[PDB]
């Protein structure tokens, strides 16, 4: 099998494509979560000019339109009333997120951060070993690998 | 072209005489009460 | 009209709920590489050595 | 969306009302004693 | 044998795992079912009191006793999610000591 160390540099090397694909994404909701609140400020802003033009309506005794205008202005209260509830209910759809990412990054920067403390506590063994393996070569004479033999001849 | 606008019903809740009188209700008490705004404003 | 504007309102909100968990498992999955000691999965072995 | 959520609090101790009760508590103690050292050295 | 046993037995240990996130998944799902059944029967309730109001007492009995057939609903449910509990009880009791 690989070694599987090697692998950890490579996985936290394609682990930032999606942290920063992350960072991308919870923009877009934003962008639209507010977009409605402005197309609803619009919308309530019709309403409004509704509302005025039946209040104009209402004013030299021309009640009729008032009615219309106020009956028009009932579609949009519907849609108005629809969206505002929409929106407030889309609030704690982001705080969840924003909770979720908020944890995110304080674990791997210190996931990061002790990274590279163990990889020293490998790279310090892998050489005890080796120094040890290459002064079993060079011994006191236990084995008589090399420098015995020599002695011999 | 009957059968599929019957299937879009069928998926829906079509409008019961309650909620049609409850809307046109609501929207005679909208239209009443956004006039009750009014016409006491004006005096 | 009215309705696929809305259809397509909703649309864009619940992509990225679903984008968030796929990052959600990675992290936590990746994590399970970098574990408590629990699994022993990738640290612990090198310690073993 | 939600199994693998439930896959990172079982893979995670869930913080108990326990726990929770203790880190608010600290925290409660934390402000508290926080707040006790300046109550005391403003006088 | 015994490190190929072992070696299979963490396939059905992580098998195991994902199960028990899709039980929790509908007993919950059922949950918000529930709450959503309910404010229905809530807007109905609601509804209601928009129907005594006015004299028009006659669609609250509609609406009260249109609630009627969400309130079977929802006690029918209500009870299930309530029994359901003590199921993820024990399978939470069996895989704790696994």
């Amino acid at each position: 099998q690989e070694a599987p160390e090697d692998l950890l540099e490579r996985l936290l090397g394609e682990m930032e494509l999606e942290l920063i694909e992350l960072r991308r994404a919870l923009a877009q909701t934003i962008a639209t979560f507010k977009s409605t609140e402005r197309q609803r400020d619009a919308q309530q802003l019709i309403a409004q000019r509704w509302y005025e033009k039946a209040q104009a309506a209402l004013d030299r005794g021309n009640e009729q339109l008032a009615r219309e205008a106020l009956g028009q202005r009932q579609s949009y209260q519907s849609h108005t009333e629809a969206l505002g509830k929409s929106l407030g209910e889309q609030r704690a759809l982001v705080e969840q997120v924003r909770g979720q990412l908020q944890k995110l990054e304080r674990k791997y920067l210190e996931l990061k951060s002790q990274k590279n403390l163990y990889l020293a506590r490998l790279k310090s063994a892998i050489a005890a070993q080796k120094i040890e393996e290459i002064a079993g070569n060079l011994d006191n004479a236990s084995a008589s690998s090399l420098f015995e033999r020599i002695e011999t001849k | 072209i009957l059968e599929l606008e019957a299937e879009r019903e069928l998926l829906n809740p079509p409008p019961s005489p309650l909620d049609k009188k409850f809307e046109q209700w609501e929207e005679q008490q909208a239209v009443e009460a956004t006039l009750a705004a009014m016409k006491a404003r004006r005096s």
